[PDB]
């Protein structure tokens, strides 16, 4: 009468692993023996990774830049003398970090129209009640709304390494490749009529603090507005109050000479941007790369000790069982 | 103290016949229900946030939180609303029967519940009767009826009753002739057996005849009437006051000890809620105190937030902090409990061990909502004819033995006498040869205060000086009325103390020729005692169905007598030997699969939130969420659901086959030891030690500026989106290091779960809709995978996070 199923009678064939501590303890070593290889092995990798930061920020009379604080003519430059010790040799990168700036407040993170910037026409023409107070301006809807775009990072930074005499030589720094390739030929794309793109803004206003409107962040007409990669990467929030967005990219030269030769070098600013009123810090950042990124000691230490105090509870417990 | 008149004529007050089992209306079911529901601080909490989600802020989604707390409420009322509606449909078949009353010099009939006081009753061969009576005669002379009270004592041998003498006379011949009579009686009692009264039969001209009228007289209700053709009686007590209505005592409500657990553990986090909404909202307005910390000319608010009165957004940015770390208390633990219940249930029905061909039927459960009460029991109080005996049952020995060596203590309560009530617990193993026994009968205390000699003779110089094995107590009806009532007397000695004590230093107590409703007050006794005991009672008659409701956990056998403690019980076995195999196999799975689903929900919801939490000193405690909306909305629907779900419906954490071999295995979670403040305090420090290395892991991981061999940055939703993983990944593979028992569906949920948390993140995140109005996730988890020092960051803190669970392993395998 009642179904003798394996199921029904709690019967089913099981696995019913036993895990003890003569059958764990081998895992402790298994562990340490490589969690500190690859510890030390991306450990030393993070140490080959030369970089350099230089705070521009003013904030010290002793600073060149101290100029830029409160200017009163200002288109603002400034000229940060800078050594390099050892040669960059393969790809480089140009940042630029930002402390003290809330990239990830909430009420910042969502003062965008994800729909306006992928081209859609209704959405273009009366962007989302997200994106206030910087929705509309003089009662036209503003090209790209929100206050993550209207805070965009506006300032030109342009090395130059002074050669033999004080002749000072430029570096190439290319624009383009700096943004996901997903979220510049996917995720941001421009409006859909036509091919001159002044035209495709229309009914809309640059933002309030713009002082050139979205089609005219560049020439090229591949990273012209919604697409600019220097827009794209502004618009991906930062996660935290000190971040860094990619700005240049240095790229190696044809033949094996260094990317960037040591000496002396110029950081040529131009001081748009304000950051003093929240005390917050500009800085520039020259990094190399590797297999992992830039440059972290955290995840090298982190697996040393992990496999050392790992490898050690293993052989602490292995001999307290030989007490046999 | 209450004047009754024969037949209604003169020479009010009183009830009508009408017994009522039921507690809810069907006309005020909800009102009275949906009241005793959201008055619990669970349902009424679950309530408050759903209603700031509609009207304040939600993070994700005010559906996903009203939504399962209506399953939760529709599916217990319900529940509640059929097991009461199946009194309603009880109540009536024993009111509206038929029953011949004589009027005027007539037999009319009317139903029961239309009986009154003092009314000439007839009730004919094997007829139940309609009411307490008084014999007035039998269509026989010799005035005599033999009755068999199967409901009242549960025994079933014919008593016999004598009717009054002036009056055995009248049979169905002028029985109706204005049949002057006074029956004078006590006000109505539970005693069953003592009742003292006084007729005043008068006569053609005038009489004075006063017959002394005593238990031999009174019919009592619920007694069928044997080998006697016709009687005739006079209702004197008639409904709710039948001493067979006495001894009831109702059913108040049944919660486990899982489910008592569940509510302390909603308290604890219900004040570490209100602290992380207490201390971010505090925070967050000494960090505003800056001006330029709140409105830093990169984000303003726009006029209406600046406007907005000082201390309405204090309060407001409260319920937004309580609205964001409200996931801690998961409304799932309650939709998955019910799932669990309700599907786990059916390991009981669907059992061929509790299975007999005599009877052709198997185990039954009334309610699912004590499966985890099965193995928690402590105490163990039976039912000698029917339960014990048929000679003793089958195993009815072996399985008292194996009730012992699980550590609970059987008591026998009886209704039979003492005479043979002994005899059998002399069989079945529970009084052995060397044991003293103890009695407090009645052939033992025939003074006043000899009784308060006894409980100290035998407690204060013989038992509690000492030897577990050698004592055993025996108890009278008769002698527990003066121990049990009569213990508002004294108070520096108490009758109920000293008489407790020496029963939980016994090693079995007897008690025999106890009432319904005495079965029902030892068993409440026990429930108060020291602590709280989990009591279980199990029976096959009528009189067992007031201890059967009074305990924890009441298991009716399906015997001989009927289906009456069968369907006022929680569980049905057709056999006693089955109470062996339904908790020492069916209750101990059945509590250590919901002890370890209510310590994995609030742990697993606690490295959700943590990270969340901790985010806040990061951002201007704005109440950002960490994770995507799709993230929070799916963690426990989706992503953290099935295998908690399937561990909870098949995990053997101990082989049933050798939980059923060894009974010394049912000691090891006792005292609910799975959720008690040891492993509770492990749970909550795992969470809270895991919650920190996800994100502070993260953390660091995120100073160095770029993850790829490009050189490109990750925002703030691949920040969250990598704690995620790290948590998805942690807390499912803390449920593979607890499981034990790995059936094929226990790998397909498991590693089914992950590979969708993954298959999913690809699909979210790789496609724009569009239906929503950001794009936030688009390819954040397919970027994410694209770095190597993203793949070994996740795969070093789903090391770190699940060592102290890997490394107590070896410790709890060694020495
Ligand atoms: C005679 C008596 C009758 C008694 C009948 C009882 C029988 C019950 C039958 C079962 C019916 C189930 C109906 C479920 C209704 C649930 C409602 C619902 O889904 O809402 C959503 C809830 C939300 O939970 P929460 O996230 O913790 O709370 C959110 C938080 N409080 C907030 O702020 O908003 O989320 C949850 O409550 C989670 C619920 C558990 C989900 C388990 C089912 C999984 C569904 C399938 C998911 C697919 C996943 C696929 C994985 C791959 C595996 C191979
Ligand atoms: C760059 O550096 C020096 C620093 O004074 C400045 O004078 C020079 O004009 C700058 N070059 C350009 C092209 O602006
Ligand atoms: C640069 O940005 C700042 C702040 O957004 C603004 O005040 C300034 O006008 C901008 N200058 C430009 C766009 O050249
Ligand atoms: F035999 Al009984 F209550 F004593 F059913
Ligand atoms: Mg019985």
């Amino acid at each position: 009468r009642p179904d003798n199923t394996a199921f029904k009678q709690q019967r089913l064939p099981a696995w019913q692993p036993i895990l003890t501590a003569g059958t764990v303890l081998p895992i402790f070593f298994i562990i340490g023996l490589i969690f500190i290889p690859i510890g030390i092995g991306i450990f030393v990798t993070s140490n080959n990774i030369r970089e350099i930061e230089i705070d521009y920020t003013g904030t010290e009379p002793s600073s060149p830049c101290n100029k830029c604080l409160s200017p009163d003519v200002t288109p603002c430059f400034c000229t940060i003398n800078f050594t390099l010790e050892k040669s960059f040799e393969g790809n480089v990168f140009m940042y630029y970090g930002l402390s003290n700036f809330y990239q990830n407040h909430r009420r910042y993170v969502k003062s965008r129209d994800d729909s306006q910037l992928n081209g859609d026409s209704s959405a273009l023409l009366n962007p989302s009640k997200e994106c206030e107070p910087y929705r509309r301006n003089e009662d036209k809807p503003i090209a790209p709304c929100g206050a993550i775009m209207n805070s965009m990072f506006n300032d030109t930074l342009e090395l130059f390494l002074i050669g033999q005499d004080s002749y000072p030589i430029p570096i190439a720094l290319k624009k383009k490749g700096i943004a996901w390739w997903t979220d510049k030929n996917v995720k941001f794309r421009n409006p859909p009529g036509g091919d001159n793109l002044e035209e495709r803004f229309k009914g809309t206003t640059k933002p309030v603090n713009w002082l050139k409107p979205v089609y005219m962040l560049d020439s090229d007409p591949d990273n012209n507005g919604f697409i600019n990669e220097d827009f794209i990467v502004w618009m991906r929030t930062a996660a935290l109050p000190t971040f860094r967005k990619l700005y240049r990219l240095i790229e190696r030269k044809s033949d094996l000479h260094p990317t960037l030769p040591a000496g002396r070098y110029w950081l040529n600013v131009t001081y748009n941007y304000p950051v003093h009123y929240f005390d917050g810090r500009k800085r520039m950042i020259l990094s190399t790369i590797s297999w992992m990124g830039g440059k972290n000691p955290f995840l090298g230490i982190a697996y040393i000790a992990v496999g050392s105090i790992s490898f050690l509870l293993g052989v602490v417990l292995l001999v307290i069982n030989h007490k046999y | 103290t209450r004047t009754v008149f024969v037949g209604n004529h003169p020479v009010q007050r009183f009830c009508d016949n009408r017994i009522v089992s039921s507690k809810y209306t069907l006309w005020n079911f909800l009102p009275k229900n949906l009241f005793e529901q959201f008055r619990r601080i669970a349902n009424f909490y679950f309530l408050i946030i759903f209603l700031v989600q509609v009207t304040v802020d939600t993070p994700t989604s005010p559906v996903t939180s009203g939504l399962p707390l209506f399953f939760v409420i529709t599916v217990t009322a319900i529940k509640q609303g059929y097991e009461d509606w199946l009194r309603h449909r009880a109540d009536n078949e024993v009111n509206k029967s038929t029953v011949y009353i004589i009027e005027n010099a007539k037999r009319v009939r009317k139903e029961s519940e239309k009986i009154k006081v003092g009314d000439v009753v007839e009730v004919q061969a094997d007829e139940t009767f309609p009411c307490d009576l008084i014999l007035l005669s039998s269509c026989t002379t010799d005035g005599t009826c033999y009755v068999t009270t199967a409901s009242l004592d549960g025994e079933s041998n014919c008593k016999t009753h004598y009717a009054v003498r002036d009056t055995i006379a009248l049979c169905t011949a002028e029985s109706i002739d204005t049949l002057r009579a006074a029956i004078e009686c006590e006000q109505p009692q539970p005693d069953l057996y003592k009742f003292v009264g006084r007729i005043n039969i008068y006569s053609n001209s005038l009489e004075a005849v006063a017959r002394s009228l005593g238990p031999e007289n009174l019919l009592l209700k619920g007694a069928t009437l044997k080998n006697t053709e016709k009687i005739y009686g006079v209702a004197v007590y008639t409904g709710m006051e039948t001493k067979m209505a006495l001894n009831y005592q109702g059913k108040s409500q049944k919660r486990s000890a899982v489910e008592k657990s569940i509510n302390a553990f909603l308290i604890v986090y219900l004040f570490i809620l209100l602290t992380k909404a207490a201390v971010c909202t505090t925070l967050k307005y000494v960090w505003q105190s800056t001006p330029y910390n709140d409105e830093p000319w990169y984000n303003q608010k726009t006029q209406k937030e600046r406007e907005t009165l000082k201390v309405l957004k204090m309060f407001t940015d409260f319920l937004s902090f309580m609205v964001l770390f409200n996931f801690i208390i998961p409304v799932s633990m309650y939709v998955t409990v019910e799932m669990q219940k309700f599907l786990g249930s059916f390991f009981i029905s669907w059992d061929k061990d509790f299975y007999d061909e005599e009877i052709n039927e198997g185990a039954l459960v009334n309610t699912s909502d004590l499966n985890e009460e099965l193995g928690q029991v402590d105490y163990v109080f039976t039912d000698k004819t029917g339960t014990l005996t048929e000679k003793l049952q089958d195993q009815a020995a072996e399985t008292i033995e194996a009730l012992h060596a699980a550590g609970l203590k059987v008591w026998v309560l009886t209704g039979d006498k003492m005479e043979t009530a002994k005899s059998t617990c002399y069989a079945c193993r529970l009084f052995q040869t060397n044991t003293e026994l103890l009695e407090l009968t009645t052939k033992t205390i025939e003074e006043s205060e000899r009784k308060e000699d006894r409980l100290h003779e035998l407690l204060i110089e013989y038992r509690k000086k000492l030897e577990h094995q050698e004592y055993g107590l025996i108890i009278d009806g008769s002698t527990l009325s003066l121990i049990l009532n009569s213990s508002q007397d004294s108070s520096s000695n108490n009758y109920k103390s000293i008489f407790l004590q020496i029963c939980m230093k016994c090693t079995a107590v007897l008690c025999c020729r106890m009432a319904p409703l005495q079965k029902a007050q030892i068993v409440r006794m026990v429930k108060n005692l020291k602590g709280s005991p989990i009591t279980l009672s199990i029976g096959d008659g009528a009189n067992d169905v007031s201890m059967i409701l009074e305990s924890h956990v009441g298991i009716g056998i399906k015997g001989k007598e009927g289906r009456q403690a069968a369907r006022n019980s929680d569980y049905s076995v057709p056999k006693f030997k089955h109470l062996k195999k339904l908790l020492l196999a069916h209750g101990h799975l059945y509590y250590v699969r919901i002890a370890h689903l209510v310590q994995y929900f609030f742990y697993k919801n606690l490295c959700f939130i943590l990270p969340q939490f901790l985010y806040q000193f990061f951002c201007g405690f704005s109440q950002q969420p960490l994770y995507d909306a799709a993230y929070l909305t799916m963690y426990n629907i989706c992503f953290t659901s099935l295998p908690i779900l399937a561990y909870s419906l098949l995990e053997q954490h101990i082989n049933i086959d050798t939980l059923t071999s060894d009974p010394r295995l049912y000691m090891k979670i006792s005292g609910n030891a799975m959720l008690q403040l040891g492993p509770f305090l492990y749970w909550t420090f795992l969470a809270a030690f895991e919650g920190t290395v996800f994100f502070f892991g993260t953390y660091f991981l995120f100073q160095t500026a770029s993850l790829e061999e490009n050189g490109k940055v990750y925002g703030n939703w691949t920040f969250g989106t990598i704690v995620f993983t790290v948590l998805v990944f942690t807390v499912t593979l803390k449920l593979a290091l607890d499981t034990r028992f790995w059936t094929w569906i226990n790998h397909f949920v498991i590693w089914g779960s992950l590979a969708f948390y993954v298959f999913f993140s690809f699909f979210w995140g790789g496609i724009i809709w569009p239906f929503l109005k950001q794009q936030r996730m688009y390819f954040v988890f397919a970027q994410m995978l694209s770095s190597v020092s993203t793949w070994l960051a996740i795969i070093l803190l789903i090391f770190i996070s699940l060592f102290p669970e890997i490394l107590l392993i070896v410790l709890k395998n060694v020495r």
